[PDB]
RNA sequence: GCUCAGGAAUAAGAGCUGAAUGCAUCUAAGCUCGAACUCUGACCUAAAAAGAGACCUCUUUAAGGAUUCCGGUAAAAGACC
RNA sequence: GCAGCUUGCUACCUCGAUGUCGGUUCUUUCCAUCCUGGCCGUGCAGCAGCGGCCAAGGGUGAGGUUGUUCGCCUAUUAAA
RNA sequence: AGCUUGUAGUCCGUAAGGGAGACAACCCAGCCCGUGGUUAAGGUCCCCAAGUGUCGACUAAGUGUUAAUACUAAAGGGCGUCCCAAGCCCCAGACAGCUGGAAGGUUAAGCACUUCAAAGAGUGCAGCUCACCAGUCGAGGUU
């Protein structure tokens, strides 16, 4: 089941799970990773979406998984922060016969994400700056929206 | 055998990771493709 | 600091340029080379042992344009005036070459053991010496040379095999 | 392979039970199919004199018989021509069994072998003692 | 549907297979001139079949010098007379006659097809063409030449057939002289085509009526159980669904034979001049016997007995020089045994 | 008499079929192989041997092979040739390769709007090498 | 029985000259090769090509055509020879 | 993302009928090319492969079961 | 989904004429008849009445020459080209090319230092090669 299915946002938001009935949970595992503790990370970049799309928690998982893995092959395992900001809120349904009775069941949740609503919070040395920033590119390629980075902290401490 | 000429005009050349096109030994971008990575051609 | 797209080319002494219609002419001792050189809003100049070349407009493909012609200017001048020598040369694994030149076409015998000569096309007034192992290409135009060499290179390409294995043909060692 | 003398109709077709006339054990072969014959469409596969075809005998020994094997047609009731302009034809039809270069497994054939498939072929020329 | 293929019945590059708009074949286009000034073509008539049994001379063949039988064609080819003499102006439309000159004397019996030219502008003729090639208006001069078929028995007409046949020289000056030595003239076939050298062939073939499209384009016979359903030798089907039009690349019936054809690479065996060299005990059959000066071409030639062939040095010949060839024996038994 | 050297090919087919629609004059329009189409020379090949194997042989449409011909299609083009108007407008308008015998001396007029040189690049090809590629003998 | 090519322009591609970017670079202009494809070349048809053609001959109550007649190289009727 | 060549979804056209599968015959078309032609890479020595690009001119068959499409099996074949 | 089911307005149904190539419902327009004039929408190179219109740029792909739309292909990438802004080096001489060296070291078997402007536990097919200081044309370069 393509992402191109669960992406478009023209229905509104399916969250109450008490009026409705067993949600496959996400599969996404974390949402803090690196360095949880040091707050002194002076340049800090965060990967923004300009579209309004709904992200599936596997969509979510695979971007932090890749953003992750080469945050951790570049700037070792404790030299970065990254937030993943947004849950997976929404919950999504499938038709799973015909039309008739086409009030589908749960198949997964996903996020709701607004225009330029940041996805990914990147906390790094100036140093580590490229790499984090490269990373983040990795990330926004497994997100069904179009993605740019902006810079968070020290704009003057890069350029 | 193997010859000196005959190897730099022959395996002295890069090749496209996509298109498998030959390109110069300094060019950092395939003419054909416009891939950004290329490989020296193989001699062993 | 501030550009000049323009770009001027001194013409050496006993070389006579002009620039009759959009045709560019060299003419000097070592011969004579007429060539066509005309793009649109690229004026050339041609005034007194040195010819300038220059852009009404400074946009990017004015820019290579100017750089283009001045350069294709000044290998005529020295075509013209001292002419073009490439070198290149003939080495085989295990069948000996026959080669020799037959009028304006290269004879390259028994290449790889094959019964028929491959025929290499010669450019202009281009004089090509096979002397021994290795063959000399002079001429006046720069890109005659320049694909005569790569005639007679081309047209020894081995087409099936490997070439860190069978590496037998005509390579130049020297550019024009 | 290489050209015969002279020309050979394609009398017998895929199907055909062919008295195989050598001392291979083999004594009717049916042809399935011919070595160097593409078809075309609904055309059975023919051969003439001097073909190799793949054959599966249809009587014969009990170890010869339902194999696959490799024959030549050396006999053949449709008349061919030589090259000086007579037909020559023969009383039956006839195959030899061979192998894929075309030497027999057999050592005497019995009866004529026309002198094409001689030859073509020419290890069936001297194993075979009268030839036309 | 998996797809079975099929080579297409017939073939379109014949197309349209109409009868053809002359008894005497046309070429559209001749060969090349490589060496001295002469007729590029000849017309004969065609008088049967026979066989020879000539050594092979064939270079590289199996059956290099053994024995063989080579069907041959004698073809009646009295000589012929080049009528006029005409020029072309070349230009970006095409060529055009520019001027022509007949000869002064012809033979009675040319009134059958054409009015007899006088023997009027001769010299003044000749004179305007010279000035013509001079100035650079002429490209091209081809001659004009008739058989003449009074002489043969086999062929119940007398009336002369006229065609061009352009002359084979190198320069427009050279072909122009050598045209002025040979008009008007009685010019034979020996004097044309040598002994062992191919030619080309074109004749209107053998008219075979309206015929079905499979004997027309060679279609199948309904096969089995639908060979007796009511359609044996119809075509299957005329089109699909769509496009809503029978093609025309569809086999159908219509006239089958009596086109033009070209036939090339066909050798000359013999050069004869009395007919009872060839002509068989009896005769040809429908034909009588030749009588004429003949030439032995090798192979088949298209159009029936009588029927005028129109004979040109070849066009894409791959071969060498052949040599003269060794007949042992020109077959002369009958033809109705 | 209109002198179709180094003129844009439908720059010149609309001038002078708004000539021939203002009903007059019989137009020859001599070296019509030396008329410029703009554009690179790959793409210009591309279409004009699109439009060349186009049609059906039966109904398809025949696109000349001529200069001259293809010149009089382009004109054709911009008329209304299926009127009467349009008709009268073809069988005025003359279009030769070269100069024809008859137009030797004669006085030639041509367009100033529809010049080559008012161009700005090299990108382009003459009608006759369209028509030369396309087959054609002229 | 016969049933070939050759040549031109090209696709992918391989190069030469060459700047943008002082060098290097098959490309941004330019140039040379490059296929069973395309075009020319062959072959069949083609003045009903509306720009409806060119040339020569014969002759104006003729030139010549058709029919009657004897036919077949053609032919469903016409046509054709 | 493309195609619309499988199955779905829908109910816009046709119920005063658009004769409904498969085969056969014949013609044509697309290229996302199986073979034939030209190239590039290789962990390409040659032979023979593997992967990719250009290319639709031609070829792409004969048989056993099954009504079959599809699919299997047989022996040929450049490929079937 | 040119799907199904609602709601507000306006349409077609029941709506001409003018224009979008044709277009039930898209724009002007709601329309008794005839004449004259000027405009609406939209267009003015020809087909076709009126611009080969003006100014300033862009596009090199025949891209495009398609208001709305059931009639119009994305993610991703481009040292294709045209701009705006900001760091860095920069006529106390950078960038890219051309000349002397990568010399003390270490074989910690490099490719499984006291101190000198100029030499590493090392970029490359033990000499064969870059990062790096000196000179050089002499002006912009790079992110
Ligand atoms: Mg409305
Ligand atoms: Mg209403
Ligand atoms: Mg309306
Ligand atoms: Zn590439």
């Amino acid at each position: 089941k393509p992402g191109s299915m669960y992406r478009n946002v023209r229905q509104r938001s399916f969250t109450r799970r008490k009026y409705m009935g067993g949600v496959p949970g996400s599969q996404v595992i974390h949402y803090d990773m690196g360095d949880k503790a040091n707050t002194s990370f002076p340049v800090k970049i965060s990967l923004i979406v300009e579209e309004k799309c709904q992200i599936r928690h596997t969509a979510l998982e695979a971007a932090r998984i890749t953003a992750n893995r080469h945050l951790v092959a570049d700037t070792g395992k404790m030299g970065f922060y990254m937030k993943l900001r947004v849950y997976p809120h929404e919950v999504i349904r499938e038709n799973k016969s015909g039309m008739r009775r086409a009030f589908g069941k749960n198949v997964g949740t996903a996020a709701r994400v607004k225009p330029m609503q940041k996805i990914f919070t990147v906390a790094v040395e100036k140093q580590n700056f490229k790499a984090a920033k490269e990373a983040l590119w990795h990330a926004g390629q497994k997100l069904p929206t179009p993605c740019r980075i902006v810079v968070d902290e020290g704009a003057e401490l890069v350029q | 055998a193997r010859f000196p000429e005959a190897e730099e005009r022959l395996l002295n050349k890069k090749i496209c990771m996509k298109c498998n096109a030959r390109n110069a030994i300094r060019a950092t971008r395939c003419r054909k493709c416009g891939y950004g990575t290329l490989r020296v051609k193989s001699k062993e | 600091m501030v550009k000049e797209i323009a770009r001027t080319i001194e013409i050496p002494e006993g070389v006579s340029v002009s620039l009759a219609q959009d045709v560019f002419t060299a003419t000097g001792p070592k011969g004579t080379v007429e060539r066509k050189l005309w793009y649109p809003g690229i004026m050339i100049d041609v005034k007194d042992g040195e010819v300038v070349v220059d852009a009404e407009y400074a946009r990017k493909e004015q820019k290579a344009m100017v750089g283009t012609f001045a350069s294709h200017i000044r290998n005529l001048v020295k075509g013209v005036n001292e002419g073009f020598e490439c070198k290149m040369s003939i080495v085989y694994a295990h069948f000996p070459m026959q080669v020799k030149v037959d009028g304006k076409t290269l004879i390259i015998g028994n290449f790889l053991g094959e019964k028929k000569p491959r025929f290499a096309k010669i450019i202009g007034e281009t004089k090509v010496k096979v002397s021994g192992n290795d063959v000399t290409i002079t001429g006046i135009n720069k890109e005659d040379v320049g694909q005569t060499a790569a005639n007679i290179e081309q047209k020894t390409k081995i087409k099936r095999f490997d070439p860190r294995i069978f590496q037998d043909g005509i390579y130049i060692v020297q550019k024009a | 392979m290489k050209g015969m003398r002279s020309n050979i109709p394609r009398a017998l077709n895929a199907g055909a039970q062919i008295a195989c006339v050598d001392n291979t054990g083999a004594k009717v072969v049916e042809i399935i199919s011919v070595k160097k014959y593409r078809g075309v469409k609904n055309r059975m596969p023919c051969a003439g004199i001097g073909d190799m075809c793949v054959v599966s005998v249809k009587k014969g020994t009990p170890e010869m018989r339902k194999q696959v094997l490799l024959a030549v047609v050396v006999r053949q009731k449709q008349e061919f021509r030589r090259p000086d302009g007579l037909h020559v034809s023969f009383e039956d039809n006839a195959m030899v069994i061979t192998d894929e270069e075309g030497i027999p497994k057999g050592t005497d054939i019995k009866g004529p072998v026309a002198r094409e498939v001689a030859e073509r072929f020419p290890k069936i020329g001297t194993t075979a003692s009268i030839i036309v | 549907m998996a797809s079975i293929h099929r080579p297409k019945r017939g073939s379109l590059a014949f197309s349209p297979r109409k009868r053809a708009k002359s008894h005497i074949p046309r070429f559209r286009a001749w060969p090349e001139a490589t060496g001295e000034p002469k007729l590029q073509s000849f017309a004969g008539y065609k008088v049967g079949m026979t066989h020879v049994i000539m050594v092979d001379d064939t270079k590289n063949s199996l059956t290099q010098g053994m024995e063989i039988s080579v069907p041959v064609t004698v073809i009646e080819t009295p000589a012929i007379r080049v009528a006029a003499i005409r020029a072309y102006a070349e230009d970006s439309t095409g060529e055009k006659a520019i001027a022509e000159v007949w000869a002064a004397d012809l033979d009675p019996e040319l009134k059958r097809r054409i009015p007899i030219p006088a023997a009027g502008n001769q010299a003044e003729a000749l004179e305007n063409i010279g000035k013509l090639i001079e100035e650079g208006r002429v490209s091209d001069v081809r001659a004009v030449i008739y058989t003449l078929p009074k002489s043969l028995t086999g062929v119940p007409k007398k009336v002369p057939d006229i065609m061009e046949s352009g002359i084979s020289a190198r320069d427009l000056g050279t072909k122009f002289e050598y045209s002025k030595t040979i008009l008007g003239t009685l010019v034979s076939v020996t004097d044309v085509f040598k002994n062992g050298t191919l030619v080309d062939t074109a004749a209107i073939t053998i008219g075979k009526g309206t015929q079905g499209p499979v004997k027309r384009w060679g279609i199948q016979l309904m096969k089995g159980k639908h060979s007796r359903q009511g359609s044996l030798r119809q075509v299957g089907t005329l089109g699909a669904f769509n496009p809503s039009r029978v093609s025309w690349r569809v086999p159908q019936m219509g006239q089958m034979g009596y086109h033009q054809r070209t036939e090339f690479n066909k050798r000359i065996l013999k050069i004869g001049s009395d007919g009872e060299e060839v002509t068989p005990e009896g005769g040809f059959i429908n034909y009588g016997l030749v009588r004429g000066d003949y030439i032995l071409i090798k192979g088949s030639v298209p159009g029936p007995s009588k029927r005028l062939i129109r004979l040109r040095d070849p066009i894409r010949a791959k071969k060498a020089d052949l040599g003269e060839p060794n007949i042992l024996y020109i077959s002369r038994e009958s033809k109705q045994g | 008499v209109i002198d179709a050297k180094g003129l844009i090919l439908g720059r010149l087919a609309s001038s002078v079929a708004k000539q021939l629609l203002s009903g007059d004059e019989k137009v020859y329009i001599i070296n019509a192989e030396q008329a410029i189409i703009s554009g690179s020379r790959a793409a210009t090949l591309r279409e004009y041997r699109e439009t060349r194997e186009r049609g059906a042989t039966e109904f398809g449409p025949y696109f000349p092979k001529r200069p001259d011909r293809i010149l009089k299609r382009t004109i054709r083009g911009m008329l209304p040739y299926k009127r009467a108007r349009g008709r009268d407008a073809m069988s005025r308008l003359k279009v030769y390769v070269g100069v024809p015998y008859e137009l030797k001396g004669a006085e030639t007029v041509t367009i100033p709007d529809a010049d080559m040189r008012l161009l700005s690049s090299s990108r382009y090809v003459e009608l006759g090498e369209v028509s030369q590629k396309m087959g054609s003998k002229f």
